[PDB]
C-alpha cells in the first residue's frame, strides 16, 4: 500500500540546476526518513532527509552541489542539483529507507544539441553485416533490419558515449555467404527526437 | 569506518539451486531488537530495485519463497530454491545498519550453456565517412558463452590502448549466447599514418587467440 | 502468540524506518 512516485526524466546542461520530487503515499510521511540513491554502473547513497525536522544528511561526496528539502503537507521530497556537471548523468532513487524504492528519475547532462545520426554500412559458409549509427544525440536509437522482418542472429548492441559527447552504436546481422548476391539487407533507423528516419541498404 | 560489503560472486548461471553471497566489515546485528541490518534486493534493467528480504532472513510479503535469505553478525547469503526465467536479473545486499548506506557489489543471474566460441570479424571504415575526416574500425565477436572475453587491437602490430569503446548484448533470447563490438575510434589523418589493422581475440572456446585484419 | 512475535517483526520494521 506504500507508493513513492518521482518526476519524470531530466535532460539538462552543465552549469544548470534540476528538481526532482518523490511524492509518497500510503503512511505517514513526516514519521519515516526519505533517502536518495544515485545509480550510474552501482549504486551511491547520496544522504537522507528527516521528515520531521525537515533536517538534511549528506553522504560525503554529495556535499556542496545537492539540496535535500520537503513538502510535508503535500507528502513530497525534493532532490535539487545545482551547477549541474556530466558525471551527474544518472537515475536517482528516493527510498522509504530500506523498505520501498520509487521508480527513478533518469537525469541527462550534456552540452550536445539534438542531433541526428550519421548511418554507415559494415560491409559486407556465415557472412557478418551491420549498420553504425554514429554521432547522435540524445538517446533513444532503435533498429530493425528489412522493416522488422529479419531479426535472427540480429544483435543491435547498446549505444556507448562518445569522446566527442555524442551517442553511437551498430546493429549486426549474420547470414549465409551464398544468400549476399541475391539478398536484400537495409537497417532501419530511428531516432525520434531529431525526427531523423534513415533507410541504409547494406551491399557485399 | 565506512561500513564495507563484499559480494559473490559476480555472476552465476543456472531450474537448479543458487547461492550469493555478502560479507560485512563490520557485524549488522543490532543488539537491541536482535535483527540483522541487512536487505536484499533484485533489480532488473530499467527498472528500480524490488524487496526480497529484510532483517537479513525476513521474506517481504508476496515474494516467493524460492528466495531464501539467511546469516547474521557479518556473514549473509541469498538463495534461490528453483530458478525461473522470471528471476534472471541482478540481485544486490545493503546494510543499513550504519550512514552511510552500503550496497555489495551485485550478483547478476544469467542462464548456463554450453562453451560457444565467437566468430570474429573486422569492419573497415566505409568510404562514406572516411569522407568526414574520422574512421571507425570494427571488431565484431559472434553469439559466444560465457560472456568473458579480451579483444585487443594492433595497428602496424602496435597494441593499441585507449582509444576503443566496447558493447555487449543481454543473453540472447534463442541460443543464450553473447555478442560483443569493440569500435576503435581515429582521425582520417592518423588512420591514413598506417596500413595494417588487426584485433586479437581470447576466449574459453579458442585453443588460442583468433587475429582478423585487413590493410587499406 | 506467534501472532505476538509477528507483530512484534512488523514493529522493529518500522522503528527502524523511524526519523
Amino acid at each position: 500500500q506504500i507508493q513513492l512516485v518521482q518526476s519524470g526524466p531530466e535532460l539538462k546542461k552543465p552549469g544548470e540546476t534540476v528538481k526532482i520530487s518523490c511524492k509518497a503515499s500510503g503512511y505517514t510521511f513526516t514519521d519515516y526518513s526519505v533517502h536518495w540513491v544515485k545509480q550510474v554502473k552501482g549504486l551511491k547513497w547520496m544522504g537522507w532527509i528527516n521528515t520531521e525536522t525537515g533536517e538534511p544528511t549528506y553522504a560525503d561526496d554529495f556535499k556542496g552541489r545537492f539540496a535535500f528539502s520537503l513538502e510535508s503537507s503535500a507528502s513530497t521530497a525534493y532532490l535539487e542539483i545545482h551547477n549541474l556537471k556530466n558525471e551527474d548523468t544518472a537515475t536517482y532513487f528516493c527510498a522509504l529507507g530500506w523498505l520501498h524504492w520509487g521508480l527513478g528519475t533518469t537525469l541527462t547532462v550534456s552540452s550536445a544539441s539534438t542531433k541526428g545520426p550519421s548511418v554507415f554500412p559494415l560491409a559486407p559458409g556465415t557472412a557478418a553485416l551491420g549498420c553504425l549509427v554514429k554521432d547522435y544525440f540524445p538517446e533513444p536509437v532503435t533498429v530493425s533490419w528489412n522493416s522488422g522482418a529479419l531479426t535472427s542472429g540480429v544483435h543491435t548492441f547498446p549505444a556507448v558515449l562518445q569522446s566527442s559527447g555524442l551517442y553511437s552504436l551498430s546493429s549486426v546481422v549474420t547470414v549465409p555467404s551464398s544468400s549476399l548476391g541475391t539478398q536484400t539487407y537495409i537497417c532501419n533507423v530511428n531516432h525520434k527526437p531529431s525526427n531523423t528516419k534513415v533507410d541504409k541498404r547494406v551491399e557485399p | 569506518l565506512d561500513i564495507q560489503l563484499t559480494q559473490s560472486p559476480s555472476s552465476l548461471a543456472m531450474g537448479q539451486k543458487v547461492t550469493m553471497r555478502c560479507k560485512s566489515s563490520q557485524s549488522l546485528l543490532n543488539s537491541r531488537n536482535e535483527r540483522n541490518y541487512l536487505a536484499w534486493y533484485q533489480q532488473k534493467p530499467g527498472q528500480s530495485p524490488k524487496l526480497l528480504v529484510y532483517f537479513a532472513s525476513i521474506r517481504e510479503s508476496g515474494v516467493p519463497d524460492r528466495f531464501i535469505g539467511s546469516g547474521s553478525g557479518t556473514d549473509f547469503t541469498l538463495t534461490i530454491s528453483s530458478v525461473q526465467a522470471e528471476d534472471l536479473a541482478d540481485y544486490f545486499c545493503l546494510q543499513h545498519y550504519n550512514t552511510p548506506w552500503t550496497f555489495g557489489g551485485g550478483t547478476k543471474l544469467e542462464i548456463k550453456r554450453t562453451v560457444a566460441a565467437p566468430s570474429v570479424f573486422i569492419f573497415p571504415p566505409s568510404d562514406e565517412q572516411l569522407k568526414s575526416g574520422t574512421a571507425s574500425v570494427v571488431c565484431l565477436l559472434n553469439n559466444f558463452y560465457p560472456r568473458e572475453a579480451k579483444v585487443q587491437w594492433k595497428v602496424d602490430n602496435a597494441l593499441q590502448s585507449g582509444n576503443s569503446q566496447e558493447s555487449v548484448t543481454e543473453q540472447d533470447s534463442k541460443d543464450s549466447t553473447y555478442s560483443l563490438s569493440s569500435t576503435l575510434t581515429l582521425s582520417k589523418a592518423d588512420y591514413e599514418k598506417h596500413k595494417v589493422y588487426a584485433c586479437e581475440v581470447t576466449h574459453q572456446g579458442l585453443s588460442s587467440p583468433v587475429t582478423k585484419s585487413f590493410n587499406r | 502468540q506467534e501472532k505476538n512475535e509477528q507483530e512484534l517483526l512488523e514493529l522493529d520494521k518500522w522503528a527502524s524506518l523511524w526519523n
